[PDB]
This record gives C-alpha cells, structure tokens and sequence, in this order.
C-alpha cells in the first residue's frame, strides 16, 4: 500500500506545523500508524503513533504534551499536529504502518514499520 | 428432508482463521454432517472429546452444532479444555467446567507462519476480569491498569489490550501456530436439523 | 492415578532388535492416543512414534521411520515399540505417553497428559 505524506516547511521556534499521512480505505482502520523523524547524522527515532482503533495515540518522551495525532471522520487521513516546536525537532519526518501489535508501544522501533511515506522536511530556527 | 452436506470444509479449510480474541462461531443447521472425514484423518493431532464419542455422531441427530474456530500457539492448546486457566482461557476463549463436545487442533505452521513473521493473529493480554464460558470480548479500549484515566493516550498504567503472536517458520513447536475448532452439540425440545449420514 | 509401566529396554549393539512395551492402568486406554518419546543425554524430548485409539493411524519421526513399528493391544491396555536396525544415535531414555480421550494423532509433548518414568536404551 502507498502512504501519501505532506506538510512540513520552515517555522520559527515556538511555531506550529501539521504533517499529513493518507492511505486508501480500511488501511488505517486495520494497521496502527507511526510518525518517525531522521536528523542528518542520526537513527530514525519514533515520534508519535495512533492505533487502528482511532481511540488510542502514543508519543515519545520528547514530544508528549507538545505533539498530538488525530484522524479524519473517513479514517483514511492521519495528522501530526506539531506545536511548541524546538530546533531539536528539525528532521525529515516519515509516516508508516505496522502489522505488529505491541501492547506496550514503548517496544516499537522503525524495524516494525513498512509502507514508508516519502519524507517531508521540518526546520525550526 | 434436511438440506445439503454440512459446511465443515468452510470451517476447517478456511484460508484464514480468526484471532482468538475475536474467535469465530459458525452455527451449523439443516444439513447432513459427515464426521468420519474428521476422526479418520491423521491431520488432527488434538481431537479431545468430553461426553460425546465421535463414532456415534454419524448415527445421531442434533438441533444445532456450533463450530468455534481461531488460532493460538502450541503451548496454549491445553488451555482449550474444561477448568483451565492462562491468558487464553481467562481473556480470549473460555470453555465451561461442564463442557461437552470435541476440541480439534492441528499445527498450521505451513499456513499461518511467514518468513519475517506473520503478526496478524492477536490475543487479549489485559482484562479487568476473566471471561464467562463462551464469552467474546472484541473491545479495543486502552486498558487502565492504575487509578489515573488514560483519556485515549497510552503511557504509565495505560496499555493497548491486544498483542500479536510472532509466527515464524523457525519457531519452536510451542510457539508455532495451531488452528482450533471447538464443536458444541445442542439438543433442545425442537426438530433436529443436523443428522449423520446414517440418520 | 494413571500408571504407564515401561519394560524391554537395556543394552544392545547396532543392527540389533529391541521391543519396548508400555502397560497402562487408568487412562481409559481404548479412547487414548499413545506415543513413544525419547531424550538423548544432550538433547530435548522428541516424539519418535504415535498411534490412534483404534491402532489404524500411526506417525513416525523421520529419524526412525521404516526401522521402528508402534502397535497396540487395546484389550491388554499395552502399546509396543518394535525397534529394528538400531544405530548408536538411538541411545536415549524412551518415555511412553498417553493423550486421554484423544481421537487424533498427537506428536507434540504438550498434546500428551500422562508419562512413564522412562527406560534406558543404550545401543
Ligand atoms: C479439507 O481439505 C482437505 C484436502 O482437500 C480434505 O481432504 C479434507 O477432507 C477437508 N476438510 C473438511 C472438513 O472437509
């Protein structure tokens, strides 16, 4: 399945952005999705995710309380609302889905995810 | 003049099985049941009956037969029996203490495992109480393990209640997938609609 | 309790014939699938042969197939393992096992309910 990703661009420190991830039909209703980010010389670290249910989201220690994940009524588009942005948030952001259902989200790594969207650049200064 | 061969083929030979948490029930009625295709097979490693002899079923009539189907791992097949405890018996599929019927299980490693792992089969890891016999829970609400509400966010004492099996071909037999069919036989003050070929 | 009494083990040499027997008390033998498991002193339990309640269906591990025969005498509540053409790698503790009220052909350890103490076969 193809995940289509958009959003990103440049913003000042403390500013807001909204990444988008779209997948046709029952995809997001069947497979939990994850937002990841990769800074130039670093590993693809988990940011935030949503269970296929739409009723559960989960966040890395470094974005919980600043970033929120939501989904449209159609359940085919997921949004990463990025508020109170730091320079430390500067990276290429990716969305993805997993067939692997881990009760503890704290055990998810990028290795669990596939159907990677094209990266979108987020820059904070 | 009961109608056609009973669709056991659809149950036993389904290309995909249900996750144990969302276990499937097919009510079988108004059909001729050939049970000999089951108990004469060498393909079923578990065919444990309680109170019912498979050999007599071909000459017996029932109001209804119920086929419950799902996938679990090998080590958990002993939990699909009366008076058992564990994650499956407690939170996924519970037989009653007085269960009368047959539990049929076979290794499905060739069907339900894939290189890289098949994770599509799920079980419930968390529940606030044990299932009553034949109870089914497909709820997907965050399990609140503590006193603080989760409000749709996972974290400390706020966990997703479902978990994938990791079925890989190279798994030990205990961790290999097993397909399970539980046959319940119902007899009510009503016309019998499920008869063996010998009537 | 269910008692599985094994005999017919001991010392033999390669190419020799040994006949294991397992007499059962209290497992309703007639409706029980019966199995022979072995454990080498550096390996884990493997099923080598199993037989259905009627003694019609049999299963053998590849390592013993064509060389071992499992059979049963239901009136005598006894299961036999005729072992022919024994090679040095058959040396192990052989356990007979009962899967009670089981009308199938079990071969996994968890599918069995009662176990004998096990008898030493050294080839
Ligand atoms: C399932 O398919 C196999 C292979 O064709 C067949 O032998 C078996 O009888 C089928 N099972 C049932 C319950 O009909």
């Amino acid at each position: 399945v193809q995940l289509v990703e958009s959003g990103g661009g440049l913003v000042k420190t403390g500013g807001s952005l909204r990444l988008s991830c779209a997948a046709s039909g029952r995809t997001f209703s069947t497979y939990s999705m994850g937002w990841f980010r990769q800074a130039p010389g670093k590993e693809r670290e988990f940011v935030a995710g949503m269970r296929w249910t739409g009723s559960s989201t989960f966040y890395s220690d470094s974005v919980k309380g600043r970033f929120t994940v939501s989904r449209n009524n159609a359940k085919d588009t997921v949004y990463l609302h990025m508020n109170s942005l730091k320079p430390e948030d500067t990276a290429v952001y990716y969305c993805a889905i997993t067939t692997i259902v881990r009760a503890y989200y704290t055990e998810y790594t990028e290795a669990d995810f596939g159907s990677w969207g094209q990266g979108t650049q987020v820059t904070v200064s | 003049n009961i109608t056609n061969l009973c669709p056991f083929g659809e149950v036993f030979n389904a290309t995909r099985f249900a996750s144990v948490y969302a276990w499937n029930r097919k009510r079988i009625s108004n059909c001729v049941a050939d049970y000999s295709v089951l108990y004469n097979s060498a393909s079923f490693s578990t065919f444990k009956c309680y109170g019912v002899s498979p050999t007599k079923l071909n000459d017996l009539c029932f109001t209804n037969v119920y086929a419950d189907s799902f996938v679990i791992r090998g080590d958990e097949v002993r939990q699909i029996a009366p008076g058992q405890t564990g994650k499956i018996a407690d939170y996924n599929y519970k037989l009653p203490d007085d269960f009368t019927g047959c539990v049929i299980a076979w290794n499905s490693n060739n069907l339900d495992s894939k290189v890289g792992g098949n994770y599509n089969y799920l079980y419930r890891l968390f529940r606030k109480s044990n299932l009553k016999p034949f109870e089914r829970d497909i709820s997907t609400e965050i399990y609140q393990a503590g006193s603080t509400p989760c409000n749709g966010v996972e974290g400390f004492n706020c966990y997703f209640p479902l978990q994938s099996y990791g079925f890989q071909p190279t798994n030990g037999v205990g961790y290999q997938p097993y397909r399970v069919v539980v046959l319940s036989f119902e007899l009510l003050h009503a016309p019998a609609t499920v008869c063996g070929p010998k009537k | 309790q269910v008692q599985l009494v094994e005999s017919g083990g001991g010392l033999v040499q390669a190419g020799g014939s040994l006949r294991l027997s397992c007499a059962a008390s209290g497992g309703t033998f007639s409706t029980a699938a019966m199995g022979w498991f072995r454990q080498a002193p550096g390996e884990e339990r493997e099923c080598v042969a199993s037989i259905g309640w009627r003694g019609v269906r049999t299963w053998y591990a590849d390592s013993v197939k064509g060389r071992f025969t499992i059979s049963r005498d239901n009136p005598q509540n006894t299961v036999y393992l005729q072992m022919n053409n024994l090679k040095s790698g058959d040396t192990a503790v052989y356990y007979c096992a009962a899967s009670v009220g089981n009308y199938g052909l079990p071969w996994a350890h968890f599918e069995y309910d009662f176990w004998g103490q096990g008898i030493q076969v050294t080839v």
